[PDB]
């Protein structure tokens, strides 16, 4: 099925040293190198969304040479991802979800939703009975299958300090898609913080195929007891995360004696 | 009822040739496999050449390379082009729509075709 | 491909009694076996298939018996009709069959 | 070896992707009736790489299992399977008689043999339609030539060389301008140590002696460049052993 609210009603911040990965597999100790490459650009304008989670919203976040996504949050309530152009069994569309027990990677044709939706309550059953599955509804015309193991870090985390933040680099060139991905603790409570870890690379896919547009999943769904408040809570607001974009430049760097990089310059800055 | 009869036959000098038509009704021609006896006034009968609804023509292993074998839908007449004829080829010729395997069969009346000089 | 003799090639049983005749085949086929009857100036017509089953409007005194390289036809009465020839068509490779040579049963 | 072999009109696509193929297990099993590989050569299929393979049954006399051929036609080559002209692979025939053809008959073995038209390459028409092998409509019920497309095998153990059951394993290699997925390139010999040798890995080449691990390589990296731009820190690709060049 498909869900489409009626009822549809960006706080910009900036990135001082984020966005830096591994840029190859090789290893060196103690040394400097520069390359030419699509990094995140120092101290930049980045999307700092509604900042709760009641909202959910439909936007259109456009996907362009690789998007830098980072988002300090517990419960992986975000989950999902979709790529495409139109995603109306038109042209080419690809499917990410990344649920606790497993991760699915479709390359299909799927009708996408314009706000679609994930599962979810317990209700003495304490386990959340799974209501509907409205992300694509149809058009499984598809002959694609990936699985591997569960990507992201374990959910339901309630501390009472921010502990995880997650960041992804999603490089799509050549029809050689790359996954770069970092888990790290920081425990400060304020927005992106001031300091400096890598990212490292683990899942390459080769399909081949052009991306204008990416939207991501949340979860939950209808509040319980289907009969009262279905579905009429809702506003555009839907939750909150970090999303950048690449430019190809020059980011000189530094290794460590152990290999691990530790510090880097732009050389396009002053 | 299903009725074949026979044409076209008669007397024809070795190393001529001669088209032989078969009036089918019954059924269609291009959805029937249509057999091509021949029948020896001595000996008994043998295969020839078969066809198939989606245009498989095969024959025997002393008539290839010489036959054809034909089939006219709107007119429901199977036809036959014999080329290079040989004195063994002087026998009784009946259209066989043998069919069997699931146990209904019908054979056409035949022309004696006489090949001599 | 595969040839067939039929025994007796001399075949004469008078008429109301029983008629028995064998065919041999050269090699094995998927037990396809089709008994035909020819009258003289006719076409000819087909009795048994598979060499176990009659045909449309064939009377039961005809049966057939055995698989592999030897069948053997019954006829149970025979009845001023049935005195014709019969062959033993092999279509183990159908359409690609072979019929006999000559079984000339007289009165 | 697949108990209740797939037969010949309902062969299911086995497709192939993401795996390593050996192609020696496959020939080392079973007294093959027909060998024959046309387009791609099975002694040089270990070496070839490819994109995708499919790999589709068959249950067919052993008088059938030579109509499978591109260009050929008959009671299975047309109406039961096609080939593509472009086709690389095998077409793998068993003589299966003691698995199949019980005493009792195989009647569940069956091939089609009705049809309005020749079967399209790599097409698959699975249908229960009576077949209108006359000129009167059937509408559903046998009326005068209407029939099952459908004719037992009856596959029992008194039946000939071209008649018993036979097993077709066919297998279809596809390639394209996406990367090779199935191979078969697992071959590598033993290393030594403190000796002038030749050395590939990875596909990287070159000579040198070796040394064992002493570095502290990250728990992902395989090569280790130095400022010089030489190759001096390797990894065995089969065990976790660090080397140096």
């Amino acid at each position: 099925q498909c869900v489409n609210l009626i009822t549809r009603t960006q706080s910009y911040t900036n990135s001082f040293t984020r966005g830096v990965y591994y840029p190859d597999k090789v290893f060196r100790s103690s040394v400097l190198h520069s390359t030419q490459d699509l990094f995140l650009p120092f101290f930049s304008n980045v999307t700092w969304f509604h900042a709760i989670h009641k909202r959910f919203d439909n936007p259109a976040l456009p996907f362009n040479d690789g998007v830098y996504f980072a988002s300090t949050e517990k419960s992986n309530i975000i989950r999902g991802w979709i790529f495409g152009t139109t995603l109306d069994s038109k042209t080419q569309s690809l499917l990410i979800v990344n649920n606790a027990t497993n991760v699915v990677i479709k390359v299909c044709e799927f009708q996408f939703c314009n706000d679609p939706f994930l599962d979810v309550y317990q209700k003495n059953n304490k386990s959340w009975m799974e209501s509907e599955f409205r992300v694509y509804s149809s058009a499984n015309n598809c002959t694609f299958e990936y699985v591997s193991q569960p990507f992201l870090m374990d959910l339901e985390g309630k501390e009472g300090n921010f502990k995880n933040l997650r960041e992804f680099v999603f490089k799509n060139i050549d029809g050689y898609f790359k996954i770069y991905s970092k888990h790290t603790p920081i425990n400060l409570e304020r927005d992106l913080p001031q300091g400096f870890s890598a990212l490292e690379p683990l899942v390459d896919l080769p399909i081949g195929i052009n991306i204008t547009r990416f939207q991501t999943l949340l979860a939950l769904h209808r509040s319980y007891l289907t009969p009262v408040d279905s579905s009429s809570g809702w506003t555009a607001g839907a939750a909150a995360y970090y999303v950048g974009y690449l430019q190809p430049r020059t980011f000189l760097l530094k290794y460590n004696e152990n290999g691990t990089i530790t510090d880097a310059v732009d050389c396009a800055l002053d | 009822e299903v009725q074949l009869v026979e044409s076209g036959g008669g007397l024809v000098q070795p190393g001529g040739s001669l088209r032989l038509s078969c009036a089918v009704s019954g059924f269609t021609v291009s959805r029937n496999y249509m057999t091509w006896a021949r029948q020896a006034p001595g000996k008994g009968p043998e295969w020839v050449s078969v066809i198939y609804p989606g245009g498989s023509t095969f024959y025997a292993d002393s008539v290839k390379g010489r036959f054809t074998i034909s089939r006219d839908s709107s007119k429901n007449i199977l036809y036959l082009q014999m080329n290079s004829l040989r004195v063994d080829d002087t026998a009784v010729y009946y259209c066989a729509r043998d069919l069997t395997i699931r146990g209904e069969a019908s054979w056409g009346q035949g022309t004696l075709v006489t090949v001599s000089s | 491909e595969i040839v067939m003799t039929q025994s007796p090639a001399t075949l004469a049983v008078s008429p109301g009694e029983r008629a028995t005749l064998s065919c041999r085949a050269s090699e094995s086929f998927n037990s396809n076996l089709a008994w035909y009857q020819q009258k003289p100036g006719q076409a000819p017509r087909l009795l048994i298939y598979g060499a176990s089953t009659r045909a449309s409007d064939v009377p039961a005194r005809f049966s057939g018996s055995g698989s592999g390289t030897e069948f053997t036809l019954t006829i149970s009465s025979v009845q001023s009709e049935d005195f014709a020839v019969y062959y033993c068509q092999q279509y183990g490779d159908w359409p690609l069959w072979t019929f006999g040579q000559g079984t000339k049963v007289e009165i | 070896n697949a108990t209740t072999f797939a037969s010949v009109y309902a062969w299911n696509r086995k497709r192939i992707s993401n795996c390593v193929a050996d192609y020696s297990v496959i020939y080392n099993f079973a007294p093959f009736f027909a060998f024959k590989c046309y387009g791609v050569s099975p002694t040089k299929l270990n070496d070839l790489c490819f994109t995708n393979v499919y790999a589709d049954s068959f249950v067919i006399r052993g008088n059938e299992v030579s109509q499978i051929a591109p260009g050929q036609t008959g009671n299975i080559a047309d109406y039961n399977y096609k080939l593509p002209d472009d086709f690389t692979g095998c077409v793998i025939a068993w003589n299966s008689n003691k698995l199949d053809s019980k005493p009792s008959g195989n009647y569940n073995y069956l091939y089609r043999l009705f049809r309005k038209s020749k079967l399209k390459p790599f097409e698959r028409d699975i249908s229960t339609e009576i077949y209108q092998a006359g000129n009167k409509p059937c509408n559903g019920v046998a009326g005068p030539n209407c029939y099952s497309p459908l004719q037992s095998y009856g596959f029992r153990p008194t039946y000939g060389v071209g008649h018993q059951p036979y097993r077709v394993v066919v297998l279809s290699f596809e390639l394209l301008h996406a990367p090779a997925t199935v191979c078969g390139p697992k071959k590598s010999t033993n290393l030594v140590k403190n000796k002038c040798v030749n050395f590939n890995f990875n596909g990287l080449t070159g000579t040198g002696v070796l040394t064992e691990s002493n570095k502290k390589f990250l728990p992902f990296q395989q090569f280790g460049r130095d400022i010089a731009d030489t190759t001096d820190a390797v990894r065995d690709p089969q065990t976790l052993e660090i080397l140096d060049i």
